[PDB]
RNA sequence: CGUGAGGGAAAGGUGAAAAGAACCCCGGGAGGGGAGUGAAAUAGAGCCUGAAACCGUGGGCUUACAAGCAGUCACGGCCCC
RNA sequence: GAAUGCCGGCAUGAGUAACGAUAAAGAGGGUGAGAAUCCCUCUCGCCGUAAGCCCAAGGGUUCCUACGCAAUGGUCGUCAG
RNA sequence: CGAUGUCGGCUCGUCGCAUCCUGGGGCUGAAGAAGGUCCCAAGGGUUGGGCUGUUCGCCCAUUAAAGCGGCACGCGAGCUGGGUUCAGAACGUCGUGAGACAGUUCGGUCUCUAUCCGCCACGGGCGCAGGAGGCUUGAGGGGGGCUCUUCCUAGUACGAGAGGACCGGAAGGGACGCACCUCUGGUUUCCCAGCUGUCCCUCCAGGGGCAUAAGCUGGGUAGCCAUGUGCGGAAGGGAUAACCGCUGAAAGCAUCUAAGCGGGAAGCCCGCCCCAAGAUGAGGCCUCCCACGGCAGCCGGUAAGGACCCGGGAAGACCACCCGGUGGAUGGGCCGGGGGUGUAAGCGCCGCGAGGCGUUGAGCCGACCGGUCCCAAUCGUCCGAGGUCU
């Protein structure tokens, strides 16, 4: 059935779904705010919050870890140098998902924004 | 004929006389008597019970006035045990003791729109030898011109589970009065955290 | 059970 | 299969009977506490950009 | 879990080696036999000039199964093959020895002479 | 409420701590209690622990042996009151966590694949010096 | 349409006169609403007349315990002249 | 008024099946009355004895620009054979 | 005949009873056991194989038993396509010939979309004279209905012996059913590890993609599961069938019956489990709101309540159901525990090296049991009684 299952499938197979999350982490950590569909947005929260948390740690293990999903050493530096300090005292919840009022025209998909918290 | 409201909590096995007895644990007690059904006013004999304290905020006005007339603080569930009139005005696990024998009623795990093989233990079709897109399909559903129709109650696919299920003659293994725990060797309907009812057995 | 085998009245359908 | 086809042309009455469940439900809307404009609930106000009492985006 | 067509090893000096179960002697329509159940079997591979020969039809009781067996004490046990022991109608072994451990469940089922002759009752 | 707490609570009375810790690969000897006809015996089952599945109180470990030409696997609950005592008889080094693969190996292959975990042997003998 | 020989349609009508609708307004356009023309603009170019099936908006009577080739005969109720 | 009639018009099925390979998408920026679909960027994926390239037949302006979006494009379109 | 697709198989059953078994009986050339035979009884059950297209039939091994029939020889808009109707080819036979044969042989297009009834599930609407939130009665339906072996009685009754009970009381199974995941056993699409070829990041080390819609391999939580586990078939009351009686005339005797009363089946009615007041005959009880403004009707604003919207959920196709919505632990994050994997990178040291050792049960780490307001359930809006008549 589906009883007590975690995480959407989002109409992608196993690698595509992982890529989907990685490229959005790349995008979200790059711009600090992105518009997407509301399902995707809610899914983005944790995948990113793990990365920010591992940034907060800072040891070499954590960076080499995050690198596997983000691949970009300049980007990861933004994560450890500029982003992570903002959260040393924040006990999780480094992302925000707000829903937007208007819809896509070509398929009425409902939209949301995902940004990083102050 | 005594009963009690309770919640299914989870299964385990213990060891009793070098034998392994698989039990399920039910947080039964305590259940305050909220109303009593008497022949004069209602027709039959039963007790309305209560479970799980509730936010007096969450409990609406007509409900509130009901609870109050009995002297009870707001509680999440009202259910009746039939042909039961306990002496006190509050029911605990201690109305059962080990060696007894119970009937347990819960809501089964809902299997949603279930197929005909899951729901009715059918046997579908072959998975080779030319069998054509019918591997999970029921088969024939009727006859021909006579009767030219389908028997009422025909076993077909549809929703299955999330229905009331009562299991009979379950050994009371142990009662933990302090923590309001009731042990019962066997399988009780429903999921953990599901509301259940524990009455004395109908069997003998 | 009909002892005398019963011959088909129709051909197996073929495209026309 | 054997190509199930319809038997009788459905009545005017009957197809409209089928469609008694087809009425759209009008959009459910609330006034924005900042700019008073009728917006969907739990959505950032699309006409002044406010949500939760603060400014969130540009409109 | 022995059932018709199951091959089994014979664990005695009856001269058989493989038997092919063809019925579980357990009531009307039993699905599988386990340790302690009789079966009717066909001898499929024997050794020359023995108690039994190829193609015989002999009863036999199953002494160890490659499916595990649960026990009331929570334990379980499974062996590395499926083995049986040939018998006469009076459930007595038709050979003189037994080869390899047998489940203690044979005692409770009354196959004493097999348990006693076994090298290890487990 | 806490359903998990309540369950761990029932499991209490039956929990043991007298048992020496062991890992897959460790050859071991279980002294187990059996009933035969009437009497009660302590029968010893001795072999390499090949799996250890945990569920807290419901944890259970499987023990592979070879008996008079037949392989015997044997499952024991780690908190059974029929288990008198367990004596480690040899520590081994498992690069794996479930050793099902040794079912298919000869003697000289298993000895080659489960060498003595000298690290834990050294600690074993370093314990037991409770002077 | 057919390789080809060869097969082989559909499709007429503003008004007397273009006087074919400047200008303004909504709209991206289409389209429409005023203004104007005209005897007439449901003659506005998708244009004489503009039937029927078919779709629709509004109104009157009626319909959610009821069995039907759908009508018909009677009676009662409501609405209209 | 019926010829499985002929011609055309319009219904039903029905907002239903389907929207043409399961190689795959995500975000930012721009244009614009309008953007999942056009352009730019970065990211991800597919082909690589091809899903790249050059000839021949055949097709016959489909080439390149500019300005367009009624229809054509299975949606959208500011884009386009 | 402007088409009613035709054997057998599979699947799903449903009914009849002229009953194969199980139950209850009479008669027996019925000692006991076991049979024969007739009557009552359709509740439930009625196995797995070898051969043949086969239905059927024989055979093997069991069994309580391996019933016979109807439903378009039930069931091709459910499946098969072995038999049999097409065209190809051959054998025997027939025919000068083309060809042909209830004679044999090898091969041979089975059609994605369900309008109406019916059926399985799920809602929306209205009604149930005031409007509401709960909790219920159960009219009437449905489901279930099986049976074996061993022991005790007792090697007793019976019998020359072999053989072997009625009744009564124990325990253990087979098949089916509902439920469940503690255990056993699966899966567990990215939860951990290992490995090859190639391209890449960043040279080393470390990593990433692709080799499937997991590249391969070893493992695996929650969940969904059976091979695993729990429990069910009853008990018991009532009325009965065949059959057996008590009392008893008509008919001084006899008669189970004509008056009356018993006993007597797995069968019928209750009883068990489940659905159910659309049971329009629309039930019952507990609690809540209550005489609001204007010309048995209308128009508003409200009451108690409800709904929309949102966070969600072992609930679920949508709908519904159930929980929560800041006065809050609902999802996400985070933290602790569990659990899986089984000792990460980094450094130090050892070896020429592939590696090895230690740090280190380390590192990573879905869902499981919990905590935590860090993030998101902001803010609100709309419907909603004034109660007809004797
Ligand atoms: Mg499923
Ligand atoms: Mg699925
Ligand atoms: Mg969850
Ligand atoms: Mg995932
Ligand atoms: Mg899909
Ligand atoms: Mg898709
Ligand atoms: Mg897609
Ligand atoms: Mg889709
Ligand atoms: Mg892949
Ligand atoms: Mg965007
Ligand atoms: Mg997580
Ligand atoms: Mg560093
Ligand atoms: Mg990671
Ligand atoms: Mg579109
Ligand atoms: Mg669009
Ligand atoms: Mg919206
Ligand atoms: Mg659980
Ligand atoms: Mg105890
Ligand atoms: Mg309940
Ligand atoms: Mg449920
Ligand atoms: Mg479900
Ligand atoms: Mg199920
Ligand atoms: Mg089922
Ligand atoms: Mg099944
Ligand atoms: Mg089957
Ligand atoms: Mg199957
Ligand atoms: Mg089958
Ligand atoms: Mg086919
Ligand atoms: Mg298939
Ligand atoms: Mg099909
Ligand atoms: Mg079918
Ligand atoms: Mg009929
Ligand atoms: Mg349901
Ligand atoms: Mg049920
Ligand atoms: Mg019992
Ligand atoms: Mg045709
Ligand atoms: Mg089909
Ligand atoms: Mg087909
Ligand atoms: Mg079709
Ligand atoms: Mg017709
Ligand atoms: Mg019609
Ligand atoms: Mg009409
Ligand atoms: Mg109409
Ligand atoms: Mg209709
Ligand atoms: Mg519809
Ligand atoms: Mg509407
Ligand atoms: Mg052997
Ligand atoms: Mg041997
Ligand atoms: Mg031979
Ligand atoms: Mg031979
Ligand atoms: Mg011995
Ligand atoms: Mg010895
Ligand atoms: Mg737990
Ligand atoms: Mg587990
Ligand atoms: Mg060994
Ligand atoms: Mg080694
Ligand atoms: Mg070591
Ligand atoms: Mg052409
Ligand atoms: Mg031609
Ligand atoms: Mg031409
Ligand atoms: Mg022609
Ligand atoms: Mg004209
Ligand atoms: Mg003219
Ligand atoms: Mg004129
Ligand atoms: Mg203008
Ligand atoms: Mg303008
Ligand atoms: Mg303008
Ligand atoms: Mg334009
Ligand atoms: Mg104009
Ligand atoms: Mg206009
Ligand atoms: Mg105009
Ligand atoms: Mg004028
Ligand atoms: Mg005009
Ligand atoms: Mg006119
Ligand atoms: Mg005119
Ligand atoms: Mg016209
Ligand atoms: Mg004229
Ligand atoms: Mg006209
Ligand atoms: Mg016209
Ligand atoms: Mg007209
Ligand atoms: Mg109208
Ligand atoms: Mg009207
Ligand atoms: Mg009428
Ligand atoms: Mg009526
Ligand atoms: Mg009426
Ligand atoms: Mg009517
Ligand atoms: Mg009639
Ligand atoms: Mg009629
Ligand atoms: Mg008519
Ligand atoms: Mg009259
Ligand atoms: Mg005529
Ligand atoms: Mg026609
Ligand atoms: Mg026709
Ligand atoms: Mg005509
Ligand atoms: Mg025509
Ligand atoms: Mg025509
Ligand atoms: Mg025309
Ligand atoms: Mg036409
Ligand atoms: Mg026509
Ligand atoms: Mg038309
Ligand atoms: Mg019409
Ligand atoms: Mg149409
Ligand atoms: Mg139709
Ligand atoms: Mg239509
Ligand atoms: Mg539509
Ligand atoms: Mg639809
Ligand atoms: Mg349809
Ligand atoms: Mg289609
Ligand atoms: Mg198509
Ligand atoms: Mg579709
Ligand atoms: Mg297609
Ligand atoms: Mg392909
Ligand atoms: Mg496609
Ligand atoms: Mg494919
Ligand atoms: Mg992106
Ligand atoms: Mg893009
Ligand atoms: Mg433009
Ligand atoms: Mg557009
Ligand atoms: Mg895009
Ligand atoms: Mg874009
Ligand atoms: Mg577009
Ligand atoms: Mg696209
Ligand atoms: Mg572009
Ligand atoms: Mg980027
Ligand atoms: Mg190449
Ligand atoms: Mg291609
Ligand atoms: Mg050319
Ligand atoms: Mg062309
Ligand atoms: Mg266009
Ligand atoms: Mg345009
Ligand atoms: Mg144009
Ligand atoms: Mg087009
Ligand atoms: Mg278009
Ligand atoms: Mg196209
Ligand atoms: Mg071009
Ligand atoms: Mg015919
Ligand atoms: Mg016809
Ligand atoms: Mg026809
Ligand atoms: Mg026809
Ligand atoms: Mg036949
Ligand atoms: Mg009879
Ligand atoms: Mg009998
Ligand atoms: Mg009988
Ligand atoms: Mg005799
Ligand atoms: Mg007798
Ligand atoms: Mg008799
Ligand atoms: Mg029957
Ligand atoms: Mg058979
Ligand atoms: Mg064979
Ligand atoms: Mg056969
Ligand atoms: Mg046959
Ligand atoms: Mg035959
Ligand atoms: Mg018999
Ligand atoms: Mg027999
Ligand atoms: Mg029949
Ligand atoms: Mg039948
Ligand atoms: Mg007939
Ligand atoms: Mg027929
Ligand atoms: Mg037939
Ligand atoms: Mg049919
Ligand atoms: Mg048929
Ligand atoms: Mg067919
Ligand atoms: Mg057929
Ligand atoms: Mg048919
Ligand atoms: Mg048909
Ligand atoms: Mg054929
Ligand atoms: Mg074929
Ligand atoms: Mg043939
Ligand atoms: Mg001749
Ligand atoms: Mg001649
Ligand atoms: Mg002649
Ligand atoms: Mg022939
Ligand atoms: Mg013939
Ligand atoms: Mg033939
Ligand atoms: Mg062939
Ligand atoms: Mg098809
Ligand atoms: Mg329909
Ligand atoms: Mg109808
Ligand atoms: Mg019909
Ligand atoms: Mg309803
Ligand atoms: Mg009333
Ligand atoms: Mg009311
Ligand atoms: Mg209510
Ligand atoms: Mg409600
Ligand atoms: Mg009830
Ligand atoms: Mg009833
Ligand atoms: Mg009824
Ligand atoms: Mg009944
Ligand atoms: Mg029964
Ligand atoms: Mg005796
Ligand atoms: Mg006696
Ligand atoms: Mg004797
Ligand atoms: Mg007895
Ligand atoms: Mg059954
Ligand atoms: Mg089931
Ligand atoms: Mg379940
Ligand atoms: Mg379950
Ligand atoms: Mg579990
Ligand atoms: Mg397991
Ligand atoms: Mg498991
Ligand atoms: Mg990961
Ligand atoms: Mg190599
Ligand atoms: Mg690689
Ligand atoms: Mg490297
Ligand atoms: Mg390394
Ligand atoms: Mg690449
Ligand atoms: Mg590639
Ligand atoms: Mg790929
Ligand atoms: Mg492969
Ligand atoms: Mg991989
Ligand atoms: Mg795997
Ligand atoms: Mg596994
Ligand atoms: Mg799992
Ligand atoms: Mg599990
Ligand atoms: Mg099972
Ligand atoms: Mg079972
Ligand atoms: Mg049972
Ligand atoms: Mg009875
Ligand atoms: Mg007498
Ligand atoms: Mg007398
Ligand atoms: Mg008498
Ligand atoms: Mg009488
Ligand atoms: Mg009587
Ligand atoms: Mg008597
Ligand atoms: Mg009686
Ligand atoms: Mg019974
Ligand atoms: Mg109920
Ligand atoms: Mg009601
Ligand atoms: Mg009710
Ligand atoms: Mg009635
Ligand atoms: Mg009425
Ligand atoms: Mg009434
Ligand atoms: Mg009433
Ligand atoms: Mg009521
Ligand atoms: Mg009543
Ligand atoms: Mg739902
Ligand atoms: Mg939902
Ligand atoms: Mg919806
Ligand atoms: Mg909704
Ligand atoms: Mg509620
Ligand atoms: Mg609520
Ligand atoms: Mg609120
Ligand atoms: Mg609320
Ligand atoms: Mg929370
Ligand atoms: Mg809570
Ligand atoms: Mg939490
Ligand atoms: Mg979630
Ligand atoms: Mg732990
Ligand atoms: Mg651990
Ligand atoms: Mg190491
Ligand atoms: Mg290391
Ligand atoms: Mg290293
Ligand atoms: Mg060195
Ligand atoms: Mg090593
Ligand atoms: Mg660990
Ligand atoms: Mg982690
Ligand atoms: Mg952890
Ligand atoms: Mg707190
Ligand atoms: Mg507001
Ligand atoms: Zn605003």
């Amino acid at each position: 059935m589906r009883h007590l299952k975690s995480g959407r499938k989002l109409n992608r197979h196993s690698s595509h779904r992982l890529a989907l999350y990685r490229n959005q982490a790349k995008s979200l950590l790059t711009h600090g705010r992105i518009t997407t569909t509301v399902p995707k947005a809610k899914e983005l929260r944790g995948f990113v919050d793990h990365l920010i948390h591992l940034a907060k740690r800072g040891d070499l293990h954590a960076r080499r870890l995050v690198l596997r999903d983000l691949q970009d050493v300049k980007l990861v530096r933004k994560l450890f140098d500029e982003i992570a300090p903002r959260y040393r005292d924040r006990q999780g919840g480094y992302t925000r998902v707000l829903k937007l009022a208007e819809r896509r025209r070509g398929d009425g998909a409902p939209l949301a924004l995902v940004e990083l918290v102050e | 004929m005594k009963g009690i409201l309770g919640v299914k909590v989870g299964m385990t096995r213990i060891f009793r006389d070098d034998r392994a007895v698989p039990v399920t644990v039910i947080l039964a007690g305590p259940c305050p008597v909220v109303q009593r059904r008497t022949p004069e006013k209602d027709g039959y004999t039963a007790v309305q019970l209560g479970f799980l304290p509730q936010n007096p905020k969450r409990v609406n006005r007509p409900l509130k006035g009901h609870f109050a007339k009995a002297g009870v603080e707001p509680v999440r569930i009202l259910r009746e045990i039939r042909d039961f009139n306990p002496e006190g005005d509050t029911v605990t696990v201690e109305i059962f003791k080990p060696g007894e024998r119970v009937d347990v009623t819960g809501t089964s795990k809902g299997r949603g729109f279930a197929g005909v093989m899951k729901r009715w233990n059918f046997a579908g079709g072959p998975d080779s030898h030319g069998a054509h897109k019918i591997h999970r399909h029921p088969g024939s559903i009727g006859n021909r011109k006579t009767p030219g129709r389908v028997y009422k109650g025909k076993k077909m696919a549809g929703h299955y589970g999330a229905e009331r299920v009562t299991v009979m003659n379950l050994e009371v293994v142990d009662v933990i009065p302090e923590e309001n725990l009731l042990l019962v060797k066997g399988a009780v309907p429903g999921p953990n955290g599901g509301l259940v009812i524990v009455r004395e057995t109908k069997k003998a | 059970w009909r002892i005398r085998p019963r011959p088909p009245r129709l051909p197996r359908p073929r495209p026309r | 299969a054997k190509h199930p086809v319809p038997k009788k042309k459905t009545s005017k009455a009957r197809r409209d009977a089928r469609r008694s469940h087809h009425a759209l439900t009008p959009p459910t809307l609330v006034p924005c506490p900042e700019c008073k404009a009728m917006k969907p609930p739990h959505t950032v106000c699309p006409e002044c950009g406010y949500y939760a009492g603060r400014k969130v985006l540009e409109v | 879990m022995i059932q018709p067509q199951t091959y089994l090893e014979v664990a005695d000096n009856t001269g058989a080696r493989k038997i092919m179960c063809i019925r579980v002697l357990k009531g009307s329509n039993a699905k599988y036999a386990t340790v302690g159940d009789v079966i009717v079997a066909s001898v499929k591979e024997a050794i020359p000039r023995g108690a039994v020969k190829e193609g015989d039809v002999v009863k036999a009781v199953v002494v160890r199964t490659k499916k595990e067996i649960k026990r009331p004490d929570g334990s379980a046990i499974r062996f590395d093959d499926n083995a049986a022991v040939i018998i006469n109608n009076q459930l007595e072994p038709r050979g003189t020895r037994v080869f390899g451990p047998v489940a203690r469940e044979l005692r409770e089922k009354g196959f004493m002479k097999i348990v006693s002759l076994a090298p290890e009752v487990l | 409420m806490n359903r998990g707490a309540l369950i761990k609570l029932v499991e209490s009375r039956y929990v043991r701590t007298d048992l020496p810790e062991f890992r897959p690969g460790d050859t071991v000897r279980v002294s187990y209690k059996v009933k035969e006809g009437n009497r009660t015996r302590i029968q010893d089952f001795e072999g390499i622990v090949i799996r250890i599945r945990r569920n807290g109180f419901n944890t259970t470990f499987t023990v592979r042996k070879v008996s008079y030409g037949v392989g015997v696997e044997r499952i024991f609950p780690l908190h059974s009151p029929l288990i008198q005592k367990i004596d480690i008889v040899q520590r081994g080094r498992a690069r794996r966590a479930k050793l099902y693969f040794i079912r298919n190996l000869s003697d000289r292959e298993i000895r080659r694949k489960l060498r003595a975990d000298r690290k834990r042997i050294d600690q074993d003998r370093a314990a037991e010096r409770a002077a």
